[PDB]
């Protein structure tokens, strides 16, 4: 068993580094689109 | 043994309960609602984004900087945040429409702390020239240009009760301003290297300062040394302060430092690890911010990420 | 008494400021107005949330070739979505440096 | 093109590191293959061009 370039694990995991009683996420890729507002005024 | 030995009152410690990885930039400054429901942040990566507070999802992600985030606020009167980063910008984020409505303008260098007056409609900010300035929201006109330093001003709030405005410079000194007459009222010579962090407490008066040498603590008329706290001895960047006394301190090497705010005894020392791409040596928080509950403590880090804390339920990690 | 050039000294009425958004909205009664935070809970209310928005997430053929079988495919399986962030060992660098350049 | 040859040299240097990434049967195998191949067509290898070469 030999590791290939194109995965080659450079680091340890999140999950690993944490403990696995924190949570990690990776939101990298928003909800509610930008025309959706956020205080959603009186109508 | 000591003097104010024994009377400190038990707090309990911090932990860790999730990390929030999304920007691909700095994180820099963190604000959140009045009403509890989000969070907000700046970064390098220039993009402001918006996070749900309980679920720590991604809201949206709105732009519209030319270079990095330094400051965000959110308003508490109106509804509509406020930025301010380093491409001399100040912005007027309108919440309903979630678009820049009043673009203010007149820095003549970067931008680097806003806070808003919690009672009247105007707005303080403070930048790397040498100045502070009061634009008026609505008009978006400089009522004064704070002119009374001799370097970067680093960071400012602003109260309702005098004295007003309080300026922490990079030229070692505070001072604290009149906001009607423009004039400073009494600055504050103490901290051999920078003040970059100082925050108020909000119940009874007495805010305080950070620096490298010896987070001091003062008192709001005229100003007045009250005590001086701990040797936590980085280049610290935030201070934020609970309304049961705890205090974080949040420097630039990774390392913060939870305190109380009674006696001034350094509770917990936690230091935090990096995810995983970034080098050991590139650990340090920015922002620090806790919720309006004050259940969550949440900070910025360099590492491109926001750690959300939360208390612990024992009582076994008692005082010395 | 003589002030800046902005308020007396100068007719240079320039574009950007001029009345834009003049009038100020308030932040009314149904959103999070300071009169409707003055009294609320915040901690018992976040943790419900939470504790609401945390239960959400739950042969005869080919004899002859050489290598009859490679056994697996990314020899466990493929799903990731983490987050190195030296930008140069990125997944999304490594896909932007395998679409554009060949 | 910095961050191709830049990426490139990473590439290259863990090639070094981390070993060829053809095992030895992976590599004996196509090796056996094309000796194979070759003496089922009989092909003649090619000679080192002379210096009195017709063509």
């Amino acid at each position: 068993e030999v590791v290939l370039h194109e995965d080659k694990k450079y680091y340890p995991t999140a999950e690993e580094v944490y403990g696995p009683e924190v949570e990690t996420i990776v939101q990298e890729e928003d909800t509610q689109p930008l025309t959706e507002p956020i205080i959603k005024p009186v109508k | 043994k000591a003097p104010t030995m024994p009377k400190p009152q038990w707090h309990p410690p911090w932990k860790l309960y999730r990390v929030i990885s999304g920007h691909l930039g700095w994180v820099r400054c963190i604000a959140v609602e009045p009403g509890n429901q989000w969070f907000v942040t700046g970064s390098a990566d220039r993009t402001i984004k918006i996070w749900d507070l309980a679920s720590g999802k991604l809201k949206l992600s709105l732009t519209g900087h030319i270079s990095t985030v330094r400051g965000v606020i959110v308003s508490t009167r109106s509804p509509y945040l406020f930025s301010c980063g380093e491409d001399k910008q100040v912005k007027c984020w309108d919440l309903e429409y979630n678009k820049v409505i009043r673009h203010y303008h007149g820095h003549l260098s970067a931008v680097y702390g806003l806070d808003l007056h919690p009672t009247i409609d105007v707005l303080v900010t403070c930048s790397r020239d040498s100045t502070a300035r009061i634009w008026d929201v609505r008009t978006k006109a400089s009522v004064h240009t704070l002119s009374g330093h001799t370097n970067a001003v680093a960071t400012v709030r602003c109260q309702a009760a005098e004295p007003q405005i309080i300026t922490g410079s990079h030229d070692t000194t505070i001072r604290l301003w009149d906001l009607v007459a423009g004039k400073t009222r009494v600055t504050l010579t103490n901290h051999k290297k920078s003040v970059r962090a100082v925050v108020l407490h909000p119940r009874h008066y007495t805010f305080a300062s950070g620096s490298p040498d010896n987070i001091k603590q003062w008192k709001f008329p005229d100003g007045s040394f009250i005590q001086n706290l701990s040797g936590h001895n980085a280049i610290i960047n935030t201070l934020t302060v609970n309304s049961d006394g705890v205090l974080v301190s949040g420097a630039d090497n990774g390392t913060m430092h939870l305190w109380d705010w009674r006696t001034g005894y350094n509770f917990q020392r936690v230091h935090a690890a990096v995810q995983p791409g970034s080098l050991d040596s590139e650990s340090g928080i920015f922002a620090c911010a806790f919720d309006q509950s004050e259940s969550r403590l949440l900070t910025a880090e360099a590492d491109k990420t926001i750690k959300v804390y939360r208390e612990d339920d024992t009582a076994t990690e008692e005082t010395h | 008494k003589g002030e800046g050039d902005l308020s007396q000294l100068s007719k240079q009425y320039s574009s950007r400021d001029l009345p834009s958004h003049t009038k100020i909205k308030y932040r009314q009664t149904t959103q999070d107005a300071p009169e409707e935070v003055r009294n609320r809970d915040f901690r018992r209310e976040l943790e419900e949330r939470e504790r609401a928005a945390a239960r959400e997430k739950n042969r005869r053929w080919d004899d002859d070739v050489v290598f009859k079988n490679c056994a697996k495919g990314v020899d466990d399986q493929k799903k990731d979505k983490r987050f190195v962030n030296d930008t140069l060992r990125s997944e999304f660098h490594k896909k932007f440096m395998e679409k554009y350049i060949k | 093109t910095r961050l191709y040859l830049k990426a490139e040299q990473e590439r290259q240097h863990n090639y070094l590191k981390d070993g060829p990434y053809i095992t030895a049967e992976e590599a004996v195998a196509v090796y056996t293959t094309t000796v194979h191949w070759l003496e089922s067509r009989r092909f003649s290898p090619i000679p080192f061009p002379p210096l009195s070469y017709k063509h």
